[PDB]
């Protein structure tokens, strides 16, 4: 009974807040959410994720920020063990999130304050947010050989075009965690580099307004040749990496 | 004796530095006798030399632009004679350069944006940016790093209206040293802020004043704040800079990769530009640029199409546009017709003034 209580104090506080849309109390508030949602009831978890939804919305009508935290808190409520196994019987779906996120790559390239800035979601940088929402899509903890191939190619290929035109310290996180990504899955992805591998069934859509819209297999990665001779000697070697990799797969 | 006599005869020289034209040419002639002449002697002389510089740089800019140019390119091809000492004066230098900027990112308490965004800093960035530029084409190339972790340090310190042409005259720099090596430097991130300003987006404001130089400029004036006319102008530094950025990496094997995230951010401003502003001209100038972006992109495309790029060999690739010269792409050609019109404009009102000086005359 107290902690029923105390949930229901505790969540109240949280909900208020979000309507308030505190901009200095999203981090801790949605750090809260995403660790009791668990104990929370099921339909109150779905009213969760679809909340998340409206305030990704309202963001879409600082806002990268929101956007992000709002994706990762996401991402961890669903990864979390027990809404995990609650998946198909409760009806949680990421697929606007993932097309969110996909969507908003570019903006999030081509933004100043990516590098402005034991905790899981009130990260205070952009850049680690974006690498916590690409770990969780394509390295999520579980079924990691489950990943929809075309979702990878996609996100694989945006997050090249990323690392083309973002910062520096970004540019080497991604490149490591595009090493990450080949490390892992390499055969579903080679194709993105081989060019004989590549399919002619369709045109590449860059601006696609959905990831399997956008058909990957069509084009393969060419940025190795701008990432060779980015001024940062870090992010070479890091380039370097991927193509010993790509190579020893 | 000999250490004394050296250090007076060059202080002399500097001071000549400091001092016209047949000045420069005769001073310039006696540095290069020194340093050719010359170890810890040439040392001494580039760092005396050094100094000197910056003073030259200290003074002011309003006419003396050309002294200035004149004196860095001579500068130059000292410490490309000296290399190795010269290499370590390099990083000694802009190591106090990066103490300077960091120490003020730390304690910005007061005017710390201030002693930063001066002229000193910006001509010493120049100076070692076309230095660089025309000696790595060895032991001073792996510097780079520190150079451009530097600028844009400078270009993030505080990004304001006010402070608009210093971040456009420096990445004039730092394009000129990516045209001279072959090393890729981000500055479109940096020109969609500027297009993501407030100051473009909001209505301009109707006045008469006189069109500013983007040669001697380091403040703006407070009348210069809406003034369609400050609009106009950093509408064609961004229109040029982009244009310089796109053309000098307008042919690479990865050209679509790299600009259609540019394109759609132009893009998405050119729709919120005509749902805000009124400037009919820089609406249709960036249009047409969008134009010659999607062109050239269809057209690496198609070049592109049918090359192979094997993980285990890159021989089309490392082969691919060997034979092709930068006037051949539509921005090779747009940039050349911009070229020639920014030319005759210049012309038009350099003379402009000098008849109107010989009028008051």
């Amino acid at each position: 009974r107290i902690q029923s209580e105390i949930l229901k104090m505790v969540f109240a506080t949280y909900f208020r807040i979000l309507k308030a849309r505190v901009p200095h109390l999203m981090g801790a508030v949605l750090e809260g959410l995403a660790k009791y949602a668990h104990l929370i009831n099921q339909d109150f978890f779905g009213d969760l994720l679809e909340a998340l939804k409206d305030l990704i919305r309202d963001t879409d009508r600082d806002t990268s920020r929101e956007s992000l935290l709002c994706t990762v808190t996401a991402f961890a409520l669903l990864e979390g063990q027990d809404a995990h196994n609650a998946r198909s019987d409760l009806h949680l779906d990421l697929s606007f999130f993932i097309t969110n996120l996909y969507r908003s790559l570019l903006s999030l390239s081509l933004n100043p304050d990516l590098e402005l800035g034991n905790n899981k979601i009130n990260l205070q940088t952009t850049t680690v947010l974006l690498l916590r929402c690409l770990t969780s899509v394509l390295l999520p903890p579980w079924n990691i050989r489950s990943v929809p191939p075309i979702r990878l190619a996609a996100f694989c290929k945006q997050l090249m075009t990323l690392a083309l035109q973002v910062p520096e310290k970004s540019s080497q996180a991604i490149l490591g965690l595009l090493q990450d990504v080949v490390h892992t899955h390499g055969r579903k992805v080679a194709a993105l580099w081989n060019t004989e591998e590549r399919k002619g069934d369709g045109t590449y859509k860059p601006l696609s307004e959905t990831v399997e819209g956008s058909n990957p297999f069509t084009t393969t990665i060419w940025e190795g040749e701008l990432l060779r001779k980015h001024y940062c000697p870090k992010v070479r070697e890091g380039l370097k990496a991927m193509e010993k990799e790509l190579r020893s797969i | 004796s000999f250490r004394k006599l050296l250090k007076m005869l060059i202080k002399t020289v500097v001071a000549f530095w400091s001092q016209t034209d047949s000045t420069r040419i005769t001073a310039f002639l006696v540095i290069r006798r020194l340093v050719v002449i010359g170890k810890a002697v040439r040392e001494t002389v580039l760092k005396a030399s050094y100094q000197g510089l910056v003073q030259g740089c200290r003074v002011t800019n309003a006419n003396t632009l050309s002294g200035i140019n004149l004196m860095k390119n001579s500068a130059a091809e000292l410490w490309g004679l000296d290399q190795n000492l010269g290499y370590t004066t390099a990083f000694t230098s802009i190591r106090q350069l990066a103490i300077h900027l960091r120490n003020s990112i730390i304690n910005n308490k007061n005017q710390a944006y201030r002693n930063v965004y001066n002229w000193q800093y910006v001509h010493s960035l120049d100076f070692w940016s076309c230095v660089l530029s025309e000696h790595c084409s060895s032991p001073l190339r792996p510097l780079i790093y520190p150079l451009v972790q530097v600028t844009l340090g400078a270009m993030r310190l505080i990004p304001t209206a006010i402070y608009f042409p210093l971040r456009f005259h420096l990445i004039r720099s730092l394009l000129r040293l990516s045209r001279a090596t072959d090393t890729y430097i981000p500055l479109a991130s940096a020109l969609l802020e500027v297009l993501q300003s407030a100051e473009m987006k909001k209505p301009p404001k109707s006045s008469t004043l006189k069109p500013l130089d983007f040669a001697t400029a380091y403040k703006t004036p407070k009348s210069y704040l809406r003034t369609r006319v400050y609009q106009d102008g950093v509408g064609e530094q961004v229109v040029e800079l982009l244009s310089e950025f796109f053309v000098l990496w307008s042919r690479n094997i990865a050209f679509p990769e790299f600009a259609l995230p540019t394109i759609v951010a132009l893009k998405r401003w050119m729709k919120e530009m005509r749902k805000g502003n009124k400037n009919a001209k820089l609406g249709s100038s960036l249009v047409v640029l969008v134009q010659k972006l999607e062109m050239n992109a269809k057209f690496i495309e198609e070049r592109r199409a049918k090359v192979d790029f094997a993980p285990k060999d890159r021989a089309q690739v490392d082969a691919f546009l060997k034979d092709l010269e930068w006037e051949k792409t539509p921005l090779g050609a747009y940039v050349v017709a911009q070229r020639k019109l920014r030319e005759e404009r210049k012309r038009l009102m350099e003379e402009a003034r000098r008849e109107e000086e010989r009028k008051r005359r």
